[PDB]
């Protein structure tokens, strides 16, 4: 049995495992859900008015619950479609040839370069990227210019609700957005396929029917929004972030590096990440990460046919440089993937 | 047109005729004071004349009987008989086809038989089969024990609403009386459960079987119905159930009858007078039930006599049917009726030396012989549950001969004699008491004696049975074989003045009539009741109310009895 | 009632699933009186095909997701 | 005028909540009926008049008396006459067909021989644990569609009784239930289900035998894989069956026409019987035509059997010996009457090749494949549209079909009454 | 030619014109064979192209159609005279022919489907 | 001994029910009395003489009476039904119900036998040199008991439902057997020298021996330790366990 938003409150939001993706807000046909402080909220006054005058519209809907990455699929159709969307890919290592991107990117700048090409080529009208404010609090945006893409390059380890810029399907259609590409964590890419896998999803007025390309980032875990402030960090002097064996490495303007140990980061890990077993995103057209490739290069897993097409276009046009990933790097990727699977199974049974 | 039966010995208990040599005159299907010289004459010298046989409890038509016929082609094959210039083909033994149902009743000397249970939703099927049963007059009792509208009215203590639904339900099903089977149990069976007793609340309705029985008895009397409530008690076929059966009768002592008759008729008490706590110590407690009956004039019962051999159990008691089918590893037919009742059909074979069957066989006989009033215990086999009605002559001969009973007991287990008191019973019913148990009592409990059935008084229907037996020269105790044959093959069976059978052979196949009760209630009672029933039809029933009630096309020859609130 | 509209394609087979699950239809069924031939149902079947009443349709996702033939669809033309 | 509470005359769901708009004796609109029902009720081009095939091999128009007399002569003069169809006419007409079969000493067979006949054979072995459709509507939290595609064959079954309806004990409807489909291909019924168990063709008897073993706690005798299905999946199915509050299996042609035939249904009847030791469980055959159930009911209460051979003036029942296709494959039929059924289009080719060589009488309102082989063609008024009659729903509930429009065509009852009278004169009865 | 297991049964379009068997709508709904993606690709033909389905009991020519729910080796012919030209006529000791699960072969063909009257004419003498 | 030779003098396509062709009924009768024996050609009540030329040699008891049918009779049913003694030799094929309900004697069919051959056999011997159709040694619809005694030997193949509801006696098939031999077996012994599939569904007691290959086993049998029957190693199983059965199923290894 599914109980729409009420089920999400009892089993995900109030349970403390919400990944703040925003998918529930982006699927609701009655615009009941909206993201506030990166937390899903419902307009209960509007729901009560609709139910009192027109009936129980959530009863046989449950679209928000079937779209949540923290709700297990239960129906045959959704499970069948999700399995068909799971794809293995060829592992390679790539790096951008455009200097403005390499100056701000996290590794090889493949995400920023791919999105740049998709916009310059007219393949997409907009892209969902993660920008940030002065305090490094992520700000998801639907970008259509290079300036906005460069301002989003780099990696932030707190939540950036990829679906918040897509909660108004009417406005997107009014603004001429017919094709959109998105970048997100495996939880966010899995959420995209969860909605697309819903029976008759293509007949709903949702942004999931106009998303043409999906990049899934490698992700070990995300931290709560309190991490920066509580950890007492001179944010004004911060230039970038990067999590590795030594812990969260905060690069500073002086060239110095404040290293926070993984042992201190345990209290900041999001509860929803502790039960996540998806490291490489088998649901993305192309998955991009750091592990397995040399520093300054991005590990790319080209999975779908559209991913292979776009990847070759970037190569044919000299927009990226490619190299092979050694056996050592291939095993390291598979080890991190099994590591997350084992820790997720342990934390799930624990509950 | 005119028929005269002369020089016969008449046994008419309804009018107190105890074997008098009197002539029976019939004109235009009705008994008259005298007929003309041109009347056809039957010289019944040395023969016994009785009213046409009446069977107040038998499973002769409907879904349950047809389920038995479909699931039992082996039974069908066992009683096949080709067509003749007068008759259509026959089939079955425990579940005969509609044609043989009427032919075999006529051949046995019966002119009227009533269907023991009509489900309201599927009453059209019952009436469709009635239209194909030849000769006999027919009627049926409508099921109300596990009805949602009944239980709702019982919970609200609204007897006026209940009476309106019973009157409406009888018209919808074209029924004659109120049948109650395992009250509450059918509803509990909706989720695979059963009521454990009289005070076990029914899930989802907050009423108890006892509350359902008393409320329906009160509604039955408010509607001045000809028959009392017909009851198949809770805990049927379970050791120690004799206490529930007696307790149910005690709780009904406080209900006043609207007419001069019983306030309750408890059917097939053979299956509800069980002693012990498990099958190991199982024993007959007919003595306890008979003792209570001998001091309680508000109750009538029928034997539900067991007959050794093939049988097909069929009842609205879904729980006991499944339980018995599992116990025997037998075929199991189930038919839950939405919002109304349960149904189960299980083939059975009663065998001698099976201690449970031997004790059950004795219970029916013990109930009849230990109850002083012959009118209080009707002869039945709960056809075909206890055994096919064609076996009534065996039961008659057992009731009239302690010698036949002794010979039959010798063929059973030794444990039977230790768990029954039948071997020590020497009572033998005479010809007059057999007429009571085979027609007069059946018509009396149903109130049909006031509508021309079960008697040979002037004004009654010309339904007569002439048996080739001289009551003055035959000792029914010693010559029990002769008694059995005489009752098995009556010399003549007369239906409405027309000879329909002679010595077990059909001679004419006229069409019989369907008896049903049209009970009227004040408009406010119906209006209040229809508020609830219309809601049930709008949300839960799977059929439209406009297509639910049985139409006149299924009752082509009715005899509508008028009843209702005073 | 809304910026969008819910429509039924010719793939509809008149199964009545939409007419049974619609929140508007279910609310009307709970009234003092209910006649499926006259009630202002948001979606109902006639001649084996479903039709939407735009004056009362919420444009929710109930009939879209449950339609076994995939005949129900939302339309919005800027 | 609007006629309310009309009854569909197409599938065993026998929907009785239709409202029909009639203008100038023509049906204009049909409310709530699915495509299948609406198309039948709205009508097609019908046979305008009776016809008899001449020496030239052409169907020439003839009077109703000429066609009926030719039909009576054909049937009375036969030693092995077969009367097939009946499933699409009323019980009153079926009763007349049974009486006609008796007078001519013929075989009367329903469409059941090629449909749920094996189900009846299984019921004759184990008994049928079923319930009226309203019971499952109000209580079923588990519904399994086994070898049936209701999305295409019983379109309103799900919306009227099996899934989306709210019940007295299921306040939400579909969300209060779990439905499963067992089939060899992913049908539209399977796509919308909570679970789809794709099995190998003709493997149902093994699958049900293994599930029953697991329900009874005898999993040790079940191998790791049964007909390509893992044991762990079968254990999960058994778990769903024993953990539900009220379960119902709705099965169809996938069990009756596949390998093992009736053996598939009797093992399922044993599974339902065993399941009742754990929870409440029932089963219902998804009966085809609106009145296939009715013929089996009438024939059984009048003869003792669902189908019958009355050659020796006494009922004889034995599918595999006296069924339509058994007799046609053996080439032992010398005359046939096809009424309310299309043998030419729905029997195997080998049977038609033999049926095409015998005198054939067709009683049907529309021209179809059987008309190509018919020597006598008699148009009839349609039950549930042009005349009243009784029909039985798939769950045994009988309802009275309603007359919606007036017609000058003869009803099946009238055509058969006239054949019976003429046959009696020929026979000397 | 490809080995297949034929299943016959109901389709909404087949039932919608079941009482109008001489029409083009009935022919379009019943003279057809639904096949899965692997079999259609291996056949090397497009939807609408004619195929010959052959069994030990007969052969029929009907246009091909795609059904993504059909696994490899499973073909479906809607019930009707075209399907009944290849089904198993054996009654299996209970009066039931083999309508579902008939072994056969499917192959492209230059031949054309036969209308209902022509198909019935083949069974006449 | 008394020998009655019946020679087919026709070839009607309509099934003829001739349950009256038994050494029990023919014993002591004249050629004319045997010719006037009732047979049913469909709904046509007629005489045996219309279908056979009758030649008699002697007059003895049923036990010493031998009937010889010279030719195939693939449309004559119930031949030898209920016979208690004597011999019936059929020089060709025979229709359904051959030896049905027979209690004694012997019937030898030189050709093939149609469905229900030896159904409800209580005793005696039935030999079929050719093949058998469905329900060989089975019972009637809805009956819990079919074959109760006697021996049926088929030298060729048999089709589906061999020995359905068997309660005793023995069935030997030298060829292959169709689907589901030994359904609900309750005391019978079935031997199949060839191949078969899904044997002993719902068996309660009895023995099924298959010397050929069993394509598929019903998942209701408990495998036991292999056993040697006359030196031949057999795979042994007990079941149907789900039906509470304890019958034995032997499949040659
Ligand atoms: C929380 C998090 C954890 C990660 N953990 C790992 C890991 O364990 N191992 C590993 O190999 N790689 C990990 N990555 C991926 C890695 O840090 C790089 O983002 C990736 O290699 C792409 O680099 P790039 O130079 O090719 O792309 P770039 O050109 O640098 O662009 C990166 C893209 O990621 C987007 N982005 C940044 N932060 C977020 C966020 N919080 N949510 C959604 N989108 C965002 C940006 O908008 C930008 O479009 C993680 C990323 C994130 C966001
Ligand atoms: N549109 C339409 N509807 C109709 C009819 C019609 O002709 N057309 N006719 C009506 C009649 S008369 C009837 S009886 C009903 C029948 O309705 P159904 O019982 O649904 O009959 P089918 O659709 O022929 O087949 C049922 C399903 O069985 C599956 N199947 C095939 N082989 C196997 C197997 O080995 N195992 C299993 N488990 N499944 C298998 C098929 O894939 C199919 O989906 O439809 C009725 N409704
Ligand atoms: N290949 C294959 N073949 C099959 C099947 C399969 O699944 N696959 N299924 C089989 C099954 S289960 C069945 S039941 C059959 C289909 O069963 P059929 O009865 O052959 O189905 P229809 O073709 O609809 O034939 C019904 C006929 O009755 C007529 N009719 C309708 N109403 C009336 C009326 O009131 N009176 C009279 N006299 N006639 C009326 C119609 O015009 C129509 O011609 O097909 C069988 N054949
Ligand atoms: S169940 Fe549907 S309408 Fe209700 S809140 Fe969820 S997505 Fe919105
Ligand atoms: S979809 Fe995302 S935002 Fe909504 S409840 Fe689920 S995890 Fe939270
Ligand atoms: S660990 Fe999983 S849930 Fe947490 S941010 Fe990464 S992909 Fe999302
Ligand atoms: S729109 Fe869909 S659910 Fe509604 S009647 Fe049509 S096919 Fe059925
Ligand atoms: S969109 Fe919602 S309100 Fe409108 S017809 Fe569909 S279910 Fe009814
Ligand atoms: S489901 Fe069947 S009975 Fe109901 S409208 Fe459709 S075709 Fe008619
Ligand atoms: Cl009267
Ligand atoms: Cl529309
Ligand atoms: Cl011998
Ligand atoms: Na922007
Ligand atoms: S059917
Ligand atoms: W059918
Ligand atoms: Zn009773
Ligand atoms: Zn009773």
């Amino acid at each position: 049995m599914m109980n729409g938003y009420d089920q999400l409150v009892e089993e995900v939001i109030d349970a403390g495992i919400c990944v703040s993706c925003g998918n529930c807000a982006a699927v609701c046909p009655l615009q009941y859900i909206s993201m506030e402080e990166k937390k899903p909220v419902q307009d209960r006054e509007k729901r009560d008015e609709i139910e009192k005058r027109s009936g129980l519209a959530c009863n046989d809907c449950n679209l928000c619950a079937m779209s949540c990455p923290r709700i297990e699929p239960t129906y045959f159709w959704q499970k069948r479609e999700l399995k068909r969307m799971e794809h293995e890919g060829e592992v390679k290592a790539a790096r951008t040839t455009y200097k403005p991107i390499q100056d701000v990117c996290q590794d090889g700048g493949i995400v920023t370069t791919l999105f740049k090409y998709l916009l310059d080529s007219g393949r997409v009208d907009g892209v969902v990227v993660s920008q940030y404010n002065g305090d490094y609090n992520p700000v998801p945006v639907l970008a259509k210019r290079e300036d906005d893409l460069l301002r989003a390059a780099g990696t932030r380890y707190t939540v950036s609700p990829a679906y918040s810029p897509l909660t108004d399907i009417k406005q997107l259609k009014d603004d001429g957005y017919e094709r959109i590409a998105i970048v997100g964590t495996p939880c966010q890419i899995y959420a995209l396929r969860k909605t697309q896998a819903i029976y008759n999803s293509q007949r709903l007025l949702i942004p999931h029917n106009i998303i043409t390309f999906a990049i899934g980032l490698f992700c070990a875990e995300e931290f709560d929004d309190r991490i920066l402030q509580d950890l007492e960090v001179d944010i004004a002097d911060v230039t970038g972030f990067d999590v590795k064996k030594e812990g969260l490495i905060i690069s500073l303007k002086s060239g110095e590096k404040k290293i926070i140990p993984h042992e201190d980061l345990e209290e900041y890990v999001r509860e929803g990440c502790k039960i996540c077993s998806d490291f490489n995103s088998p649901y993305a057209d192309i998955s991009v990460g750091s592990v397995g490739s040399p520093p300054g290069w991005s590990t790319v897993i080209v999975r779908t046919e559209t991913g292979r097409e776009i990847y070759q276009k970037l190569l044919e046009k000299g927009l990226i440089e490619e190299t092979t990933v050694d056996e050592k790097g291939l095993k390291l990727i598979d080890k991190m993937a099994q590591k997350k699977i084992n820790n997720a199974q342990t934390k799930i049974k624990e509950r | 047109s005119e028929l005269l039966i002369k020089n016969g010995k008449v046994f008419d208990p309804i009018n107190g005729v105890k074997g008098d040599l009197m002539d029976i005159a019939i004109k235009d299907g009705k008994i008259v004071e005298s007929v003309s010289s041109g009347a056809k004459v039957i010289d019944a010298s040395g023969m016994t004349v009785m009213a046409g046989g009446v069977d107040a409890h038998s499973h002769i038509a409907g879904g349950k009987v047809n389920v038995g016929r479909i699931m039992r082609p082996d039974d069908g094959r066992s009683g096949l008989k080709p067509r003749t210039k007068i008759t259509r083909p026959c089939s079955g033994y425990t579940v005969p086809n509609t044609f043989a149902m009427g032919y075999r009743y006529a051949e046995l000397g019966y002119t009227t038989a009533f269907e023991a249970a009509i489900p309201i939703l599927k009453a059209r099927h019952t009436h469709e089969e009635f239209e194909d049963i030849p000769i006999i007059d027919k009627g049926g009792l409508t099921l109300f024990g596990s009805n949602w509208q009944v239980m709702d009215a019982v919970r609200e203590g609204d007897l006026e609403k209940l009476a309106a639904y019973v009157a409406w339900g009888l018209r919808a099903s074209r029924g004659y009386g109120v049948k109650i089977v395992n009250p509450g149990g059918g509803e509990a069976w909706g989720f695979g459960k059963n009521v454990r007793g009289l005070d076990d609340p029914v899930p989802g309705f907050d009423v108890t079987p006892s509350e359902i029985i008393l409320a329906l008895a009160r509604a039955n009397e408010m509607l001045n119905l000809p028959h009392s409530i017909h009851l198949h008690c809770n805990r049927l076929g379970t050791p120690g159930n004799y206490e529930t059966t007696i307790e149910t009768m005690r709780r009904l002592e406080k209900i006043k009858p609207s007419r001069d008759r019983q306030v309750v008729h408890v059917t097939h008490v053979t299956f509800n007078a069980w002693g012990g706590t498990h099958f190991g110590n199982f024993e007959s407690k007919a003595d306890a039930v008979a003792e209570y009956l001998n001091k309680s004039d508000h109750v009538t019962i029928d034997m539900g006599q067991l007959i050794f051999g093939n049988a097909t159990t069929m009842t609205a008691d879904g729980p006991v049917q499944y339980a018995n089918a599992r116990l025997l590893g037998a075929k199991w037919g189930n038919g839950d009726v939405e919002l109304e009742d349960a149904s189960g059909v299980v083939p059975l074979f009663y065998m001698r030396k099976m201690y449970v069957h031997d004790i059950m066989w004795a219970i029916g006989l013990e109930l009849a012989l230990l109850t002083n009033d012959p009118w209080q215990v009707l002869l039945t086999t709960d056809h075909p549950n206890g055994g096919p009605f064609v076996n009534y002559p065996e039961v008659i001969a057992l009731l009239m001969s302690a010698k036949k009973r002794e010979e039959e007991i010798a063929k059973l287990s030794d444990k039977m004699q230790e768990r029954t008191c039948l071997s020590g019973i020497d009572r033998e019913f005479d010809w007059y008491d057999i007429a009571i148990k085979t027609r007069a009592a059946h018509a009396k409990i149903l109130g049909l004696h006031e509508y021309g059935k079960g008697h040979l008084g002037v004004g009654a229907d010309g339904d007569v049975t002439i048996y080739n037996i001289n009551t003055e020269s035959v000792d029914p105790s010693v010559e029990h074989a002769a008694v059995k044959k005489a009752f098995q093959l009556p010399a003549y069976t007369i239906k409405g003045g027309e000879i329909v059978a002679k010595e077990g052979e059909i001679t004419a196949t006229p069409t019989g009539r369907t008896f049903w009760v049209d009970a009227r209630v004040p408009e406010e009672y119906t209006t209040r009741m229809m508020k609830d029933l219309e809601w049930k039809f709008r949300k839960y029933y799977s059929v439209k109310m406009a297509n639910y009630m049985v139409q006149d096309e299924y009752v082509q020859h009715p005899v509508v009895l008028e009843a209702g609130v005073n | 009632m809304s910026f969008k509209k819910v429509k039924v394609s010719e793939e509809c087979v008149g199964c009545g699933v939409c007419e049974t699950v619609c929140p508007v239809n279910n609310l009307l069924e709970d009234g003092a009186e209910f006649d499926p031939d006259r009630a202002k149902l948001a979606i109902k079947v006639t001649n084996g095909e479903a039709a939407v009443d735009e004056e009362v349709c919420l444009t929710c996702g109930t009939c879209t997701f449950n339609c076994p033939s995939g005949a129900v669809y939302a339309e919005y033309e800027p | 005028v609007e006629i309310t509470d009309a009854i569909c005359s197409f599938c065993g769901s026998l929907c009785d909540d239709l409202t029909v708009k009639v203008e100038d004796n023509r049906i204009v609109d049909v409310r709530r009926a699915c495509r299948l029902g609406a198309k039948k009720i709205l009508g097609h081009e019908r046979i305008p008049a009776p016809m008899i095939r001449d020496g030239s091999g052409e169907l020439v128009e003839a009077s109703y008396d000429e066609a009926i007399d030719r039909a009576a002569e054909i049937l009375a003069g036969s030693k092995r006459p077969l009367l097939y169809g009946w499933a699409s006419t009323s019980c009153e007409a079926q009763s007349k067909g049974i009486l006609l079969a008796e007078i001519i000493g013929g075989v009367i067979d329903n469409t059941a021989s090629v449909c749920h006949g094996p189900s009846t054979l299984a019921v004759q072995e184990k008994g049928l644990p079923t319930a009226s459709l309203g019971q499952m509507k109000n209580r079923a939290d588990l519904v399994i569609f086994w070898g049936c595609n209701p999305v295409h064959a019983h379109p309103r079954h799900m919306s009227r009784y099996s899934v989306y309806k709210k019940g007295f004990f299921l306040d939400r409807g579909r969300q209060n239930r779990k439905f499963v489909t067992v089939d060899v291909r992913m049908t539209d019924t399977a796509a919308i289900s909570d679970e789809f168990i794709q099995i190998e063709q003709g493997s149902d008897y093994l699958i049900v035998s293994a599930i029953r073993a697991l329900v009874n706690g005898k999993g040790d005798v079940v191998p790791e894989t049964v007909a390509g299905v893992p044991k762990e999946e079968l254990a999960r199915v058994a778990e769903m069956m024993t953990s539900c509050r009220f379960g119902m299996i709705l099965y169809g042609m996938g069990l009756t026409q596949s390998r093992s035939k009736y053996k598939n249904i009797d093992i399922a009847l044993s599974l339902i019987n065993d399941l009742n030791t754990k929870t409440k469980f029932v089963i219902t055959p998804m009966r085809g035509h609106y009145n296939v159930t009715g013929f089996g009911q009438v024939c059984s209460w009048q003869t003792g059997f669902p189908t019958v051979d009355l050659a020796r003036g006494v009922p004889y029942y034995n599918p595999g010996e006296m069924s339509a296709n058994d007799l046609l494959m053996r080439d032992e039929v010398d005359s046939a009457m096809i009424i309310a059924g299309d043998a030419g289009a729905h029997f195997p080719a080998a049977s038609i090749r033999n049926l095409a060589k015998v005198p054939l009488v067709q009683i049907d309102p529309y021209p179809n494949a059987t008309t190509e082989l018919a020597n006598v063609v008699i148009p009839a008024a349609i039950v549930g549209i042009e005349c009243e009659g009784t029909a039985y729903r798939m769950d045994g509930v009988s309802l009275r079909m309603r007359k919606l429009v007036e017609s000058d065509y003869l009803s099946d009852e009238e055509i058969l009454d006239r054949i019976i009278e003429k046959v009696r004169v020929i026979k000397g009865e | 030619k490809r080995d297949v297991n034929i299943v016959t049964g109901r389709t909404i379009k087949q039932g919608a014109d079941i009482e109008n068997k001489l029409s083009r709508e009935y022919f379009e709904a019943c003279a057809r064979c639904e096949v899965g993606p692997e079999d259609l690709r291996a056949l090397g033909i497009s939807e609408g192209s004619n195929v010959r389905i052959s069994t030990d009991f007969g052969s029929v020519v009907v246009p091909v159609a795609l059904c993504e729910g059909n696994p490899t080796g499973i073909v479906f012919i809607p019930m009707g005279p075209w399907a009944n030209a290849v089904v198993n006529p054996d009654t299996h000791g209970c009066g039931m022919p083999g309508f579902k699960g008939v072994p056969g072969t499917i192959e492209p063909t230059d031949d054309t489907p036969l209308d209902l009257k022509s198909l019935m004419k083949l069974y006449k003498e | 001994m008394q020998t009655v030779t019946l020679t087919p003098r026709k070839s009607s396509k309509i099934s003829v029910e001739a349950e009256t062709i038994t050494p029990d009924n023919f014993a002591g009768k004249t050629v004319e009395e045997i010719e006037k024996v009732t047979v049913w050609e469909g709904n046509n009540k007629t005489t045996l003489g219309e279908f056979f030329e009758v030649a008699l040699d002697g007059s003895d008891t049923p036990e010493n009476t031998k009937i010889v049918i010279e030719g195939s009779i693939p449309r004559v049913k119930r031949v030898g039904e209920g016979m208690s003694a004597g011999i019936i030799l059929i020089n060709g094929d025979v229709d359904m119900h051959v030896g049905a309900k027979m209690r004694g004697g012997r019937i030898t069919v030189k050709g093939n036998a149609d469905s229900w051959a030896g159904r409800e056999m209580k005793g005696g011997e039935l030999i079929i040199e050719g093949n058998a159709e469905y329900y060989l040694g089975a019972g009637y619809r809805g009956e819990s008991c079919g074959m109760r005694g006697g021996r049926i030997t088929v030298f060729g193949n048999a089709r589906d439902y061999v020995g359905e509801h068997m309660c005793g006696g023995e069935i030997i098939i030298k060829g292959n057997a169709g689907l589901m031999p030994g359904i609900s077996n309750n005391g019978g012994k079935i031997i199949i020298e060839g191949n078969t599939t899904m044997p002993g569904g719902e068996m309660k007691k009895g023995t099924i021996i298959i010397n050929g290959r069993v394509d598929e086993l019903v998942p209701v049998y408990q495998q036991e330790e292999d056993e040697e029957l006359d030196g031949v190693s057999y795979k042994k199983y007990t079941g149907d366990v789900v039906a509470g059965g304890k019958g034995t199923l032997y499949i040659k290894a």
